[PDB]
């Protein structure tokens, strides 16, 4: 999931990689930089999009009082995917 | 207006108390440099005593001079006792640079110093 | 009655496995109350719960040799425990963790990489930040 | 390799001897002092590990510094620190002393004991609970296990 | 050059300066005072040490939070020294123990140790490669120490010619060699010219040369102010100290002046005399 | 208004009204403000001449005992010719009543040294000299408590910033602890939390 | 309602004064104190063995500073700075940026482990329960660089275990 630098190091999920003009590579000497190899981007696009044929639909995040508060989102385009800002998972309608 | 005095009536009592204070410090420094096993000669110590007295020489209000006499008397008692340590007496000096002069050009290199 | 204590007190060593089984755990640290055998789990570790002793000495653990290749026969660490037994072992709960160990989530580690400070493999701080103000590039094409 | 092996076992001997006891002096300014006196409590015993609490500074092995270290405190701290023998270790306990912490933006307060003494074992918490502090002392003893001092004197 | 390598603001205690110093040795004496001045300046220091981490632990609280960084090395391997000088703006060489040892005599430490490190620093892109040396190191006899330092000066001048060879006199300080040799004693009498110089303005001149270029290329020599008779100076040491073969021949033989190459004066730094610092360092007599 | 709202007693309010009127009548020389809060604690606001008469009176007079002394600080208020406020706090024994005697002062005027009338004012007055700056004439010993011996500037003022001006560190150059100018590692990011829209309309100052 | 002590007298019955004399010359109550201390000698010690047994605790302990993530989902933090607004020593440092997807995010989420003081305000303040005070407390670190948590340090600290944290919250989300 992670990349490899042209300098031989890693990127994070945020692109904060180094160059040879940097001394933070020489403060990384002998101690392996911890970096999560499991990102947060690819845990959304792999999930198939939920399809509920209402108009104004609800979102909690799978459970009562565990997750994000009740946010009502809309599906009133023809084909574009409405996406909750809290959930980060799309929705579609089936008329 | 009714400004209550600290100690004085004019600059006479203020100058009397500050020359008394300087007399006491001048007979007080070699006791400390004999006691605390310090590292600085008597000439340099007396020069910094007279430098600290010549620093504040632009004030004519007698109350301010009396309150400086009070501050100096507090430190004179806490130095004639050993209530202060070696660190405080060395902290009066500045042997930890601070090497920057007041030149314009050096302030231009080591920047952002108007 | 003194010969009934020696007769009772010699059985938990003879029932420990013999003599050289008890040699290991006595030279290791202290444990002499073996005999319940509640649960073994990953890194081979053993979890023994007695109810007859007081609250604080219910739940104890015996560690293993080379749980992750560190020669941990001696010098056992904290955080050599898996997290469900870490729920069981501080007595925040009072349920054994083999009733519902996992979660149905595919992002959780399999190592539980232990206390790593003082190795060639430990943590450093850094700035998770992209470019600050994007300093200018001189004209690398040759003018003049 | 007879000399190398016997000197290696000799280094193991002296390192085991030092990591055996380590009876400290308990400095203890603020409520971390009460937490140290409560890791002298019967729930967590120091004296299972050769750790005798004793405020005799000349025979103190390690030194736990805890509480809110102040600028009025620091010179007497380092004067205590000088008269303490060369096998010495410093355990900085508590959010006040291991980096300033809560009184960090405050006058007359040292910004953690990094700026005064060399520091070996940082243990955080407020208060760092007796379990955590005892874990830190066992990790100190494992640092004593990894020292290679007499090997460095051998191949020096 | 990349940002956050440029200086920032004023100086001192995370007021970040521009120099990044890889300092070989520094577990000893002069390296410790030099790390101290670079910590007061507010730089980043990379210290390698071939010893127990307890010594770098007692020199650890000099810098600020995570400023000085530690590593380990030996004097034989190319890759470890390459890892030491991967990224470094400046690099200084201060090494040498003053007796022949069980694995390292005076031969080829002063010769071979600057070879590989100067090689990888030339192939590493550094400025201000500052190499210390002793005064009057010649092919003249009586010291393997002195002739090996002469060959070392020859090599550091030979490869990487923009290398600051820097030679002080017999410096005196809080952990001096010959002042302690004077104090802890009991011995003969000759006469020899000799000038000492105190350590802190010497390393002030070193950090001036390491923070300000155009003083590179050429070699420097530190000169103490007094330069008077040996036996009267040792009597001064005893009279302030309350009591009435290689090293001793190095102090018996010579300490001469070299008016060729400049020193404290032309570099723009003041050197303090013997007396005040001698009172400051002559503690630890009776009562 | 009945549930979860703290009630008050009319009896304590009217008795403190009568007592404040009583003391303010029988000391005509030193009475400027006599006020009662909504929770029945008396406040008397005082010209700084009659410190010793007011405290010798309130220690005694046989119908108001008030032997219990609480704190004293000259709580820093700018925007006045007389900045500092000496806040005496007095508590009775036979009566269970709380009065606050606030007298005013500026930066360079001595108040008349309450250490003689109450013995408890000694370390209180010494600390308030070290921390605010009002010198107390005819007092035996004013020294520095709760500060370092080289830390002057009277730091509780609003002119003194949050960080100090000195930063101690050990250096191995002069082999001791020394002081430097401060160079913090983190900003103390300050917030704008004084929100508008006048949460309490009863305390509106009258505009011009 | 006042119950005062030390108002008595040595009554001058001859048995009373000879019992006080026997207490003076014979140390009776001293032997009584020795008997009480031997009675606590012959008990059992109320101790534990530390690397094997661990002391009792509560699910509402405040420990590790771990983050969470959604069930088969994203980072739970949405960078709303409330943890900085309630952090009483300002150890929370947040710098936030969005991304090209549309959902808002961070860049930098850091904690001073020096300045942390373990209130519970960043647990009671987080509106989606993203930062959660962890269950355990073993940091005990030989250096000082290794107590300045980065965002991915907090993510791997929240993904080294979360079923623990999930069990604590699932047990005790009702009270708070
Ligand atoms: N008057 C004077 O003292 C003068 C001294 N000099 C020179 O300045 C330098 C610094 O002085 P000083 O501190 O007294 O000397 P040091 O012996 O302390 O400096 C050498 C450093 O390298 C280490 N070291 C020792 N042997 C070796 C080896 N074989 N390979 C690698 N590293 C080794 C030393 O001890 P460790 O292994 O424990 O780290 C120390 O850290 C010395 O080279 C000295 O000759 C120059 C002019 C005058
Ligand atoms: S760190 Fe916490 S427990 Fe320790 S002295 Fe400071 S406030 Fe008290
Ligand atoms: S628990 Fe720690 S990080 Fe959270 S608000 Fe308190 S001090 Fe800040
Ligand atoms: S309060 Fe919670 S969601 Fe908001 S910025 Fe902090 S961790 Fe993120
Ligand atoms: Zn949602």
């Amino acid at each position: 999931g992670v990349r490899t630098s042209p300098t031989g190091e890693k990127v994070t999920h945020t692109g904060q990689v180094y160059d040879d003009e940097d001394y933070r590579r020489v403060r990384f000497v002998g101690r392996q930089k911890e970096v999560n190899e499991n990102f947060a981007i690819d845990l959304i696009a792999e999930q198939p999009v939920s399809q509920v044929g209402s108009r104004v639909i609800s979102c909690d995040g799978g459970g009562g009082a565990l997750g994000h508060p009740r946010v009502y989102i809309n599906l009133d385009k023809e084909t574009k995917t409405g996406t909750c800002g809290y959930c980060g998972l799309q929705f579609r309608q089936q008329h | 207006t009714s400004v209550k005095p600290i100690f004085s009536r004019d600059m006479n009592e203020a100058k009397r108390r500050v020359r008394e204070l300087y007399r006491a410090w001048y007979r007080e420094v070699p006791n400390t440099v004999h006691l605390f096993q310090l590292d600085i000669s008597v000439k340099q110590g007396r020069d910094k005593v007279r430098e600290m007295f010549k620093k504040n020489a632009h004030v004519t209000d007698p109350r301010v001079v009396d309150l400086l006499v009070i501050k100096g008397k507090m430190e004179l008692e806490e130095t004639i006792n050993v209530w202060k340590q070696r660190t405080h007496v060395m902290r009066f000096f500045h042997e930890t640079e601070a090497p920057r002069p007041k030149d314009f050009l050096s302030k231009f290199y080591v920047g952002h110093d108007p | 009655e003194l010969l009934q204590v020696l007769k009772r007190g010699l059985q938990q060593v003879s029932g420990h496995g013999g003599l050289r089984g008890y040699l290991r755990v006595l030279f290791r640290a202290n444990d002499v109350r073996v005999g319940t055998l509640v649960g073994e789990d990953k890194y081979g570790n053993k979890y023994y719960e007695d109810n007859k002793q007081f609250f604080g000495r219910h739940r104890w653990v015996i560690y293993t040799t080379e749980m992750n290749g560190k020669n941990t026969f001696w010098d056992v660490d904290g955080s050599m425990v898996p997290p469900e037994w870490h729920r069981w072992l501080h007595c925040m709960t009072d349920d054994p963790p083999t009733v519902k160990p996992p979660t149905a989530r595919k992002f959780i580690w399999t190592n539980h990489k232990f206390n790593l400070s003082g190795t060639p493999q430990q943590y450093v701080p850094y700035s998770t930040t992209r470019k600050k103000i994007q300093e200018w590039v001189p004209p690398s094409t040759p003018y003049k | 390799s007879r000399g190398e092996y016997v000197v290696a076992k000799l280094d193991d001997l002296i390192n085991w001897a030092r990591r055996s006891s380590l009876w400290p002096m308990t400095f203890g300014l603020a409520c971390c002092a009460v937490e140290m006196m409560h890791m002298a409590a019967p729930r967590y015993d120091m004296d299972r590990f050769g750790v005798v609490f004793r405020a005799s500074p000349r025979q103190s092995d390690v030194m736990i510094v805890a509480g809110t270290l102040t600028n009025k405190m620091a010179p007497a701290l380092r004067k205590v620190y000088d008269q303490m023998p060369e096998p010495r270790y410093v355990v900085s306990m508590g959010s006040c002393a291991n980096g300033g912490g809560y009184y960090h933006y405050s006058y007359s307060v040292v910004r953690g004991c990094d700026r005064i003494v060399p520091v070996d074992i940082y243990v955080p918490g407020c208060p760092p609970t007796a379990e955590a502090l005892l874990y830190g002392i066992l990790q100190l003893q494992k640092k004593i296990k990894r020292e290679k001092r007499l090997r460095i004197w051998y191949r020096r | 050059l990349h940002h956050a390598v440029i200086p920032h603001g004023k100086g001192g205690r995370s007021s970040v300066s521009g120099i990044v110093a890889t300092v070989f040795g520094a577990t000893g004496f002069l390296g410790r005072y030099l790390v101290n001045h670079l910590g007061r300046m507010g730089s980043q220091v990379i210290v390698p040490y071939r010893c127990e981490p307890y010594d770098t632990m007692h020199l650890r609280p000099m810098g600020d939070l995570g400023q000085i960084i530690f590593m380990d090395w030996n004097g034989r391997d190319k890759d470890s020294i390459r890892r030491a000088v991967e990224h470094s703006n400046v690099v200084i060489n201060l090494v040498g123990r003053e007796w022949e040892t069980k694995n390292f005599d005076f031969e080829d430490v002063f010769v071979k140790i600057p070879q590989a490190i100067a090689q990888v620093s030339k192939e590493a892109g550094v400025e201000k490669f500052i190499h210390i040396s002793h005064l009057n190191a010649d092919i003249k006899s009586s010291s393997k120490y002195l002739r090996n330092k002469a060959v070392g000066e020859k090599e550091v001048r030979e490869t990487f010619p923009e290398a600051t060879i820097i030679k002080p006199a017999d410096i005196f300080g809080r952990e001096d060699r010959f002042l302690n040799y004077f104090a802890n004693i009991r011995s003969l009498g000759k006469k020899t010219v000799k000038q000492p110089v105190y350590i802190v303005d010497v390393t002030k001149g070193i950090i001036n040369a390491i923070k300000d270029p155009d003083a590179r290329g050429k070699t420097f020599a530190f000169v103490g102010p007094n330069r008077y008779l040996l036996f009267d100076l040792v009597q001064y040491v005893f009279a302030v100290a309350h009591r009435p073969r290689d090293k001793v021949e190095r102090i018996h033989t010579t300490d001469r002046t070299l008016p060729h190459l400049p020193g404290l004066e032309d570099l723009g730094v003041q050197a303090t005399p013997l007396e005040l610092k001698a009172i400051e360092v002559l503690r630890r007599h009776r009562t | 208004t009945r549930p979860t709202v703290r009630p008050r007693n009319d009896v304590a309010h009217k008795q403190l009204s009568a007592f404040g009127e009583y003391v303010a009548e029988i000391l005509p020389k030193y009475v400027q403000q006599v006020q009662v809060s909504c929770f029945s604690e008396l406040e008397i606001c005082i010209h700084p001449d009659g410190v010793i008469p007011v405290l010798t009176f309130l220690r005694d007079h046989s119908n108001a005992q008030f032997k219990s002394l609480a704190d004293l600080t000259a709580v820093d208020i700018p925007t006045r010719q007389n900045r500092f406020e000496i806040v005496y706090n007095l508590l009775s024994l036979r009566f269970n009543s709380r009065i606050r005697v606030k007298t005013y002062t500026d930066e360079l005027t001595p108040v008349e040294s309450s250490v003689s009338v109450y013995k408890a004012a000694n370390w209180y007055e010494r600390e308030i000299w070290d921390m605010f700056g009002v010198f107390f004439a005819n007092h035996p010993d004013l020294r520095r408590i709760l500060t370092d011996y080289g830390f002057e500037g009277h730091p509780f003022r609003k002119d003194f910033p949050l960080s100090g001006y000195v930063e101690l560190r050990y250096d191995d150059e002069v082999k001791r602890v020394v002081a430097e100018p401060v160079e913090l590692a983190q900003e103390f990011r300050k917030f704008d939390l004084n929100s508008p829209w006048e949460a309490f309309p009863a305390y509106r100052q009258p505009p011009e | 309602t006042y119950k005062y002590v030390n108002l008595r007298e040595p009554s001058m019955d001859m048995k009373s004064v000879t019992d006080r004399a026997a207490q003076t010359l014979l140390w009776t109550e001293l032997i009584r104190g020795l008997g009480m201390t031997l009675s606590y000698l012959f008990r059992e010690p109320a101790t534990i063995n530390y690397p094997f047994e661990k002391g009792p605790l509560s699910p509402r302990f405040r420990g590790e500073h771990a983050l969470r993530r959604y069930p088969s989902g994203e980072e739970r933090c949405i960078a709303c700075k409330l943890c900085e607004a309630v952090c009483p020593a300002q150890a929370i440092t947040i710098e936030a940026e969005p991304r090209a997807d549309g959902s808002r995010r961070t860049t930098r989420y850091d904690i001073d482990m020096t300045k942390c003081i373990y209130c519970g305000f960043c647990q009671e303040a987080c509106p989606v329960d993203a930062i959660v005070e962890g269950p355990n407390f073993e940091f005990s670190t030989e250096t000082h660089e290794e107590l300045l948590y980065n965002k991915e340090k907090l993510l791997n600290n929240g993904d080294k275990w979360e079923a623990e944290i999930a069990a604590n919250i699932q047990a005790d989300y009702l009270y708070r």
